[PDB]
């Protein structure tokens, strides 16, 4: 999220989440995430 | 069977999607599970006859 | 319509916008009544 350059539309960027701990609390009050207008989860089951 | 909803385990429907979206897939299930009990009831009666 | 009590707040928060970050102190997509917005 605090990485400088990013990528396009035509050329995706991918980035796979190994083995690791999922702590999503620090990730709101960060600046970048704001919406979560999606389906299929929710944010505070993701916590679960 | 899921009846088009997402899962056919009702856990993972309760802990995985929103307090009031979850509703529409349970009550989805609900409404095929009283309709199987309610055919097998008819089909017993039937039997019984 | 005819109602029998109606209330109203005031709380002034960043639009947390996807609740009314405030578990923390919860108004779902089922709960009678409204809601009012405005800068």
């Amino acid at each position: 999220f605090n990485a400088t350059r990013f990528a396009s539309v035509y050329a995706w960027n991918r980035k796979r989440i190994s083995n690791c701990v999922a702590d999503y609390s620090v990730l709101y009050n960060l600046a970048p995430f704001f919406t979560f207008k999606c389906y299929g989860v929710s944010p505070t089951k993701l916590n679960d | 069977s899921k009846f088009g909803a997402i899962s056919s385990v009702l856990n993972d429907i309760f802990s995985r999607l929103d307090p009031p979206e979850a509703e529409v897939q349970i009550d989805r299930l609900i409404t095929g599970r009283l309709q199987s009990l309610q055919t097998y009831v008819t089909q017993q009666l039937i039997r019984a006859a | 319509l005819c109602f029998t009590n109606v209330y109203a707040d005031s709380f002034v928060i960043r639009g947390e916008v996807r609740q009314i970050n405030i578990d923390y102190n919860k108004l779902p997509d089922d709960f009678t009544g409204c809601v009012i917005a405005w800068n």
